[PDB]
RNA sequence: AGCGUUAUCCGGAAUGAUUGGGCGUAAAGCGUCUGUAGGUGGCUUUUUAAGUCCGCCGUCAAAUCCCAGGGCUCAACCCUGGACAGGCGGUGGAAACUACCAAGCUGGAGUACGGUAGGGGCAGAGGGAAUUUCCGGUGGAGCGGUGAAAUGCGUAGAGAUCGGAAAGAACACCAACGGCGAAAGCACUCUGCUGGGCCGACACUGACACUGAGAGACGAAAGCUAGGGGAGCGAAUGGGAUUAGAUACCCCAGUAGUCCUAGCCGUAAACGAUGGAUACUAGGCGCUGUGCGUAUCGACCCGUGCAGUGUUGUAGCUAACGCGUUAAG
């Protein structure tokens, strides 16, 4: 990214350098796009489930579209703990979160009061704002997409923790020793996000057969 | 001062950090003990090269085990051995580089050759 | 110049000369003091140096410079 | 530390701090009463513990 | 057919840590530096074979210990045979390493040069304000001090206010995320003599290195011995207050000392609470000194090398705090 914001790390993944500008090398990545589309692709005709970790607000709405293409799920706000690890209580708000949504059907609305409505209102649209790509779940995913890594730091820890496979953002800015899988170049715009994201959501439509 | 005690050295650290390279010095001496670890398996290549008068060599690396290493004979204090008290390190996974009248060989060639001499660095 | 080991004891001996001139009337600057050692010292270890490798030399250039033997 | 200054013996043992003097290694020693008498212990506990001043042979009271 | 107590030695005890410990804060780095003996010591080719390794000979009695065998009805025990390991001496070989001997190199160190920053040190001259005292002018009642008050100074004219003589000591602003020095420490200005460091390179030296027991030198303030000086501040000692008390904190006066030149004393939280030298080990920020190149080639700026100096921090270490290329790795 810059002078003062180059990690040593991927020092062999850099090819050259510009006037303050930062190059990433797209020749050891080309390699690793294969071992993920060929993971990816080899992995959805077994019928696992995914998930996809994305929270920046340049591609909040991207990766919400990107999960509709696939039976896969998303994060589209913020981790708020524990969502894998403490998976017990997880369910407890989404066995929870299934049910309000038939409790608006009946019509006991009409017999509470004003205030202990909005109770319920604000209730259910804070788990929405959280528990919205996780609704038909029903387990614990197999392989975990992360990206972002500097703003979701929480997500990629309890997939190191439970002993889950899966891809970081591997460019300047983190440590690469967290992922198995490793796809730099992602920090730069919608295009490098698109490019890739597409590609890999792309690699799961044919794998699901 | 010794330089083979900056030998071990210079490749210890290397594994600390997880580096590939080394570019450790050129002597008599340290030409002798890098061979060994060629054919024992525990560098995978070897290479020489020069920038002055001076020489030096590049060595390669292996990518939760750690490369240990240990000094023995010190300028301090140095440490000598008869045939029947050659040591076996971990009952054969380490090895001994220890210096003969017929030149520097490892302690299981010295089992063979009946010949004991000064040990200088065990390695496991 | 040269830089032989009889030329590196003739520039301190001059060097040494001029600061005990000094000395004689500043003789409160204790800074210079500590720098007169030094070169008093590397002397000390020159000469030791040229006197286990040659004898002759050695008796010829405390002849010429008027230089104190040291004992054992 | 240097081995220069394990030569000049830096390291030495301890000296025993044998807890019956009077008796001079002997296993018992005998010895005439002076004076029986009672004394109070320690703060916690509270008695009067009997004792004896004994003038032993091996020149020690 | 003994069981317990006591005493003595070893072990446990890595609790004197060769094997096998530690010295930032838990006990532990001399205040610091120079250097004698001593210890260790860069690279390359030869010499010798002292150390070291191998093969033989002699010897380290027997008993005991170890292995085997045998004999007391078994065992203890007795007997036969044979050790290994290790030590000394001799003898014939091997020559890597330590060492020795004869020649070579330059990377470590040093010299000669050419540049360069700085409160490095010593000595001698120059400068202003401020304060104090005295001299007078002006003028007339308070001044000064405190949490409140008083002592105290003052109509014998204080304080305040202009003018003037003199003295002593210390150097605002510049001033810091700063520089130099082995430390202790060095800041108003110059000048003289003088030390050390950094870098550059194409003169040269050829390991001439590191550390350092004893020893020696320097070494904040305080204090001492003579001779001077003494404005201000200030142990002690007085006085006025606070207090049950106040040999204190507060206040008013104030000696030694604080200063200079000779010398003694040689102690500090003399701290980075961290000994010195050397090699290796991710980075980020910015501060000097000196080069290189780009560049506006007027410097600047930008980009890098070297030697330093600070702040975050990865691995790793650490009981933890924290250290972390200036390590506590
Ligand atoms: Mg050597
Ligand atoms: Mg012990
Ligand atoms: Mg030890
Ligand atoms: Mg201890
Ligand atoms: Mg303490
Ligand atoms: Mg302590
Ligand atoms: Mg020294
Ligand atoms: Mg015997
Ligand atoms: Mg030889
Ligand atoms: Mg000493
Ligand atoms: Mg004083
Ligand atoms: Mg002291
Ligand atoms: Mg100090
Ligand atoms: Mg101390
Ligand atoms: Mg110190
Ligand atoms: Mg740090």
């Amino acid at each position: 990214h810059g002078t003062r914001k180059w990690n040593p790390r991927m020092s062999p993944y850099i090819s050259a350098k510009c006037k303050g500008i930062h190059i990433i090398n797209l020749t050891r990545t080309a390699r690793f796009l294969s071992e993920a589309c060929d993971l990816v692709f080899d992995a959805s005709s077994r019928g696992k489930q995914f998930l996809i970790v994305g929270t920046k607000n340049k591609a909040a709405d991207s990766v919400a579209r990107a999960a509709i293409r696939a039976r896969c799920h998303y994060v589209n706000k913020k981790w708020l703990g524990g969502m894998l690890t403490n998976w017990s209580t997880t369910e407890t708000r989404l066995h929870k979160f299934r049910d309000l949504r038939m409790e608006q059907t009946a019509g006991r609305l009409a017999r509470l009061p004003k205030r202990d409505a909005a109770v319920v209102k604000r209730q259910l649209s804070h788990l929405q704002t959280y528990l919205g790509g996780i609704k038909y779940m029903t387990g614990l995913p197999d392989i975990v997409i992360i990206v972002d890594q500097q703003e979701e730091y929480t997500a990629l820890r309890e997939c190191i923790t439970l002993g889950i496979p899966t891809i970081c953002l591997i460019d300047t800015n983190c440590n690469p020793d967290l992922a198995d899988i490793s796809i730099p170049a992602n920090d730069d715009a919608i295009a490098s996000i698109r490019l890739i994201l597409t590609k890999l959501v792309f690699a799961i439509c044919e794998g699901r057969s | 001062k010794d330089t083979i005690a900056d030998i071990i050295t210079c490749i210890r650290n290397a594994d600390m950090n997880r580096k590939g390279t080394v570019r450790i010095v050129s002597t008599n001496i340290t030409e002798n003990i890098v061979k060994i670890l060629l054919r024992e398996g525990f560098i995978e290549n070897a290479r020489k090269h020069q920038e002055r008068n001076k020489y030096f060599l590049v060595l390669t690396l292996r990518h939760l085990n750690t490369f240990h290493l240990k000094r023995v004979s010190r300028p301090g204090l140095r440490i000598y051995s008869n045939y029947q008290r050659i040591p076996r390190i971990l009952g054969g996974m380490g090895i001994a580089i220890l210096s003969t009248s017929r030149g520097i060989m490892t302690d299981r060639e010295a089992r063979l050759e009946g010949i004991g001499g000064e040990i200088l660095c065990y390695i496991w | 110049n040269k830089g032989s080991v009889e030329f590196q004891v003739f520039c301190f001996t001059n060097k040494i000369r001029r600061l005990t001139l000094h000395l004689e009337l500043h003789k409160k600057d204790y800074s210079s003091q500590r720098g007169l050692r030094k070169t008093l010292g590397k002397r000390q270890r020159l000469l030791a140096y040229l006197l286990k490798i040659n004898g002759v030399r050695y008796k010829e250039l405390i002849s010429k410079l008027n230089i104190r033997e040291l004992k054992t | 530390p240097t081995i220069k200054q394990l030569i000049r013996n830096t390291r030495q043992p301890i000296r025993n701090v044998t807890k019956s003097p009077a008796l001079r290694g002997c296993p018992q020693r005998r010895g005439t009463c002076t004076r029986v008498y009672t004394i109070t212990p320690k703060k916690p506990n509270s008695a009067l513990r009997k004792v004896a001043r004994v003038r032993l042979t091996s020149g020690f009271e």
